[PDB]
DNA sequence: GGGGTTTTGGGG
DNA sequence: GGGGTTTTG
DNA sequence: GGGGTTTTGGGG
């Protein structure tokens, strides 16, 4: 049984290709999480990981609404609950994005969350990226593993093996060892992305707007 | 500069002491706030090493040094256990009982290491030679000078550390806890246990499969630039370490940013009892084997012997700079860890073929015999965590017609369309190798820009 | 007082 | 000091 | 000059 509500939800989203509507219903009920940080980065956790929460641009007017005497920029070891959110996968760059792995992302979408401010949480261990859990990055990898399988499973056939003239009574043959490689799939570029997962898409607020729309 | 024995350091005069001590014990440099860098470490000398000994269990009695500063690079990174330290202008107080050193680094204090060994872990690590036995091979500042008379103190603690790491554990039993009791501590731990097994889970990490002296292995992540010494087969303590709850598939340990992993000097009599008394496990693996999906990677093979001292070469220097690398050049034969994705040919009856030493021709022996000798010919395409991104696989071969990997399988080679016994075997690696988390540690020889597998095994 | 530095006698 | 940062591996 | 430190204004 799995403690950490974020390492359960976030896993099963991957598990089921990105798919957050075949995550389990018992799992989508609200969230009580203590906010680690509120800036530059907004990290919530779970008692175990922290994640990084994706507000739309609903969701903060709502509050601001609800909350005028509330900037959501100082909301650092305060305590919230979100009562409507999603998830969803995006490819990200994760020499960036340091709450991804592999260039993915499993996103946090939330659409309501109210400040229960002055709530003291109970002590727990200190919060850790988690994207950066073995299990969890061994499960990022079990998904590109299985997609990657896919993919060349498709691309390659024809069993083009390499005559067996060329190794044997090699004395006088040299040869380039990029001969050795070859394409996983169709993919466009260098980096493989034949995913079947269709990658979400939902506009959300980069933490430095809402910081100016509260102090300019 | 005079220096005095740890013991016999004053606790009253409060004025600026200098000294040469052995490292026990040591955190990682860590920040604590946005200006302060801390490291703090435990040290033992002629005067002071052991507890009082009747009802002390053979306890170490050890001093603790804190070096503060303001950048990390002015602070010690200790690798390994029983190398020596020298240290100017340090303060000496008592801290709930026992002798605490200060040294503000970031104002008048100093500090350099010395290596106890004939190499550091560094120059280990590169091979390099040390300039001299009287050679810092790290401290603080710009410079460091060894006056003459210094020597003789060097040479006699170097002396003295060994003697002291051989007699005794040094990391005595209370200094840290058992892997099988991990999980009945409140916060964080020590450990001391045997590397089993150094997985590369990506381009900066490290996955180390740790077991102790209770038998319980545990999996930690171990970034490669923190830790670079970390090699199967050696025994370690790691510096504060977490049980983690959330791990359910594999028993892990949560290490800190100021956490720090040990290695110890050759003369170490517990790290030599440990080396032995550890015995490689695999109940994991196997366990492993019979689930569908294993978050547990299992490396199916091992290579020969005679090169388990060989150092292993990613695919990404393999396939895109083999050819352009002076060094990858002059190589012939490396040694590799990858995860097979796919192999050819799809049909597993097809992986032993007939072949005609003569013609230099192979066939299939879907016709029978009349082909020639039985070899195997399987190439397999493979990717590692070096590549692990790009939208490339690499071929790595098995083409047994000259003896190279005839052994791969543990097979010998077979018409694969009459020999039920051998195709099944061969079918049911097939499935392993392709498997998720299944990973091969071959040794490959160069071929006409083509890698073959040799001296590598299943097991 | 004493570093490293240049300020080369004097702030906080 | 037996510890809690980051131009966040 | 400016830190750390305590010398708390002044050496080399
Ligand atoms: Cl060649
Ligand atoms: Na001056
Ligand atoms: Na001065
Ligand atoms: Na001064
Ligand atoms: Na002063």
């Amino acid at each position: 049984q799995q403690q950490s509500a974020f390492k359960q939800l976030y896993t099963e989203l991957f598990n089921n290709e990105g798919d957050f509507s075949k995550v389990s219903s018992n799992l989508k009920k609200p969230l009580k999480c203590y906010v680690k940080e509120s800036y530059p980065h907004f990290l919530v956790t779970d008692g175990y990981f922290f994640v990084a929460p994706y507000f739309t641009k609903e969701a903060v007017n709502e509050f601001h609404a609800k909350f005028p005497n509330v900037n959501i920029v100082d909301l650092t070891d305060k305590v919230i609950v979100i009562n409507n959110w999603s998830l969803e996968l995006r490819r990200v760059n994760s020499a960036e994005v340091f709450t991804s792995y592999a260039n993915l992302e499993a996103r946090l979408i939330v659409h309501s969350f109210k400040p229960n401010l002055q709530e003291r949480l109970n002590p727990t261990r200190y919060p850790v990226n988690l994207f950066r859990d073995d299990e969890f990055k061994t499960t990022i990898q079990h998904f590109r593993h299985t997609a990657l399988q896919a993919a060349i499973n498709k691309t390659v056939k024809g069993d083009n093996l390499v005559d067996i003239s060329k190794v044997a009574d090699a004395a006088g043959k040299k040869g380039k060892v990029d001969a050795g490689i070859v394409k996983a799939s169709a993919s466009k570029g260098d980096e493989f992305s034949d995913f079947s997962f269709k990658e979400g898409n939902t506009a959300t607020l980069k933490i430095a707007d809402i910081f100016v729309q509260e102090k300019g | 500069y005079e220096y005095v024995e740890l013991a016999k350091a004053s606790l009253t005069s409060a004025q600026p002491q200098h000294f040469y001590a052995v490292v026990i014990d040591a955190t990682f440099p860590y920040k604590t706030n946005q200006e302060r860098y801390i490291c703090s470490l435990k040290i033992v000398d002629p005067t002071l090493y052991l507890k009082q000994q009747k009802g002390a269990g053979d306890a170490s009695d050890y001093a603790t040094l804190v070096l503060y500063a303001k950048r990390f690079e002015d602070l010690p990174i200790i690798h390994r256990a029983g190398d020596i330290i020298r240290v100017h202008r340090a303060t000496l107080r008592l801290y709930n009982g026992q002798r605490q050193f200060n040294a503000n680094v970031f104002y008048s204090s100093s500090w350099a290491l010395f290596s106890t060994d004939k190499r550091s872990v560094t120059q280990e690590i590169n091979n390099q030679d040390a300039v001299s036995d009287t050679t810092p091979f790290s401290f603080s500042s710009k410079h460091a000078t060894i006056e003459k008379n210094e020597i003789s103190i060097l040479q006699n603690l170097r002396k003295w550390a060994n003697q002291y790491f051989s007699s005794y554990s040094v990391i005595s039993s209370d200094m840290y806890t058992a892997l099988n009791k991990a999980q009945a501590q409140k916060g964080d731990f020590d450990v001391v246990a045997k590397i089993l097994q150094v997985h590369e889970l990506d381009e900066y990490t490290n996955e180390l499969k740790l077991k102790d002296a209770s038998g319980q292995v545990f999996y930690t992540l171990s970034l490669k630039l923190k830790f670079p010494h970390v090699r199967t087969g050696e025994v370690v303590r790691i510096r504060s370490a977490t049980y983690d709850e959330t791990s359910t598939q594999k028993k892990v340990l949560i290490l800190s940013h100021y956490s720090n992993i040990i290695t110890f000097i050759q003369s170490s009599k517990l790290a030599k009892e440990l080396r032995a008394k550890i015995q490689d496990d695999h109940s994991v693996e196997v366990a492993s084997l019979k689930k569908n999906v294993s978050l547990n990677a299992v490396v199916l093979t091992e290579v020969d012997k005679k090169h388990a001292a060989l150092p292993s070469t990613s695919l990404q220097d393999l396939f895109h700079h083999a050819d352009s690398d002076k060094e990858l050049q002059a190589q012939d034969t490396f040694r590799t860890q990858f995860y097979v994705t796919k192999i050819e040919p799809s049909d597993v009856k097809e992986w032993v073929k007939g072949y005609d030493r003569k013609t230099k021709k192979s066939s299939s022996l879907k016709g029978a015999s009349g082909k020639g000798d039985n070899i195997f010919q399987v190439q397999f395409l493979v990717k590692d965590a070096s590549t692990q991104l790009n939208n490339n696989t690499y071929r790595v071969l098995l083409y047994t017609q000259d003896g190279l990997g005839a052994n791969f399988f543990n097979v010998k080679a077979d018409n694969l369309h009459k020999n039920a016994d051998a195709r099944k075997k061969l079918e049911d690696s097939a499935e392993l190798l392709t498997k998720f988390n299944s990973y091969v540690d071959a040794v490959v020889e160069r071929r006409n820009g083509f890698y073959l597998i040799k001296d590598t095994k299943l097991i």
